[PDB]
């Protein structure tokens, strides 16, 4: 069976690059679709964006092109970069398969000066 | 079974593709015209050992799994003879998932040799829908 | 983008009596409408899709209807695991966008 499991830093400063990674086990990444969904504090779900088989990529336009979702068959991971993050990019990310059936437990990531 | 045109057209409709992923419905009917003759039954055996399935003829080595071909990824993690159904649900379920590829329709070889770059809508009109 | 709207934002409901949750969209997106649950500290967990398609592993109470616009979720005597957030997300046209979720609550 599939599971997957982000993981990654959990505190940044502003105007860094916030990267994550999303490691699947159960089979291989090469036979999906994978994406990133994001919670932000007030119960508003974001779609980040998917990478399909083929390696094209969609990218939701309000990420104003600081998104980069890449993959490494080796080592059956997917990663999310968020370039210049603001405090506006605190949130829960989450890596799903495209149709919805896995998801990842989340992460909460904080954009502070602190 | 055999969809004919329009009865076709509606139940697409009514499943969804019209307007998918920025493809009008036209495009659908088309390709199922080219690639099964709106046969919900028609299957090909390809010579890489893959077998496309359906309406839609999807194929056996990246989208469904019929348990028989090579370096099956069964990217629509559904068994082929589901899309052999009179019930289009399934077929047009994992077609929504090929065309959310960047490749888009190009996937279907007959919609990119018949269909694209013609006038698709012609493949909707005189009909109830 | 496609924007979803869901009502009512909060729904307080006894156990044994049924609810329905809305999501409309501003533009047709035929039956491509998704329904997801999401409870505290837990990932989100897709009841329904393409408007009205069941979910193996889901609860027979969960259903959903509807097209173009106007979509519903319908859970059939509510049971106390199913107090959360349930949201709507549409793939019809990208970006994929989600409603704002509706808050279902024991009175």
């Amino acid at each position: 069976d599939v599971q997957l499991q982000e993981s990654g830093p959990s505190l940044v400063k502003p105007s860094q690059t916030l990267s994550l990674t999303c490691s699947v086990t159960g089979d291989s990444i090469t036979s999906d679709f994978w994406s990133w969904i994001r919670k932000f504090p007030g119960n508003r779900l974001e779609y980040m964006g998917y990478v399909s088989y083929s390696g094209s990529t969609y990218y939701n336009p309000s990420l104003k092109s600081r998104i980069s979702i890449t993959r490494d068959t080796s080592k059956n991971q997917y990663y999310l970069d968020l370039n210049s993050v603001t405090t506006e990019d605190t949130a829960t990310y989450y890596c799903a398969n495209w149709d919805g059936d896995y998801w990842g437990q989340g992460t909460l990531v904080t954009v502070s000066a602190a | 079974k055999v969809f004919g045109r329009c009865e076709l057209a509606a139940a697409m409709k009514r499943h969804g593709l019209d307007n998918y992923r920025g493809y009008s419905l036209g495009n659908w009917v088309c390709a199922a015209k080219f690639e099964s003759n709106f046969n919900t039954q028609a299957t090909n055996r390809n010579t890489d050992g893959s077998t496309d399935y359906g309406i839609l003829q999807i194929n056996s080595r990246w989208w469904c799994n019929d348990g028989r071909t090579p370096g099956s990824r069964n990217l629509c993690n559904i068994p082929c003879s589901a899309l052999l159904s009179s019930d289009i649900t399934a077929s047009v379920n994992c077609a929504k998932k090929i065309v959310s590829d960047g490749n888009g329709m190009n996937a279907w070889v007959a919609w990119r040799n018949r269909c694209k770059g013609t006038d698709v809508q012609a493949w909707i009109r005189g009909c109830r829908l | 983008d496609i924007v979803l709207t869901q009502s009512p934002a909060t729904l307080s409901v006894t156990p044994g009596n049924s609810v329905s949750l809305s999501c409309r969209a501003s533009q047709s997106i035929g039956n491509n409408l998704h329904w997801y649950q999401q409870k505290s500290h837990e990932s989100p967990r897709l009841l329904i899709k393409y408007a009205s398609q069941s979910i193996s592993g889901i609860p027979s109470r969960f259903s959903g209807s509807g097209s173009g616009t106007d979509f519903t979720l319908s859970i059939n005597s509510v049971e106390t695991e199913d107090f959360g957030m349930y949201f709507c997300q549409q793939s019809n046209s990208w970006p994929y966008t989600f409603g704002g979720g509706t808050k279902l609550e024991i009175k």
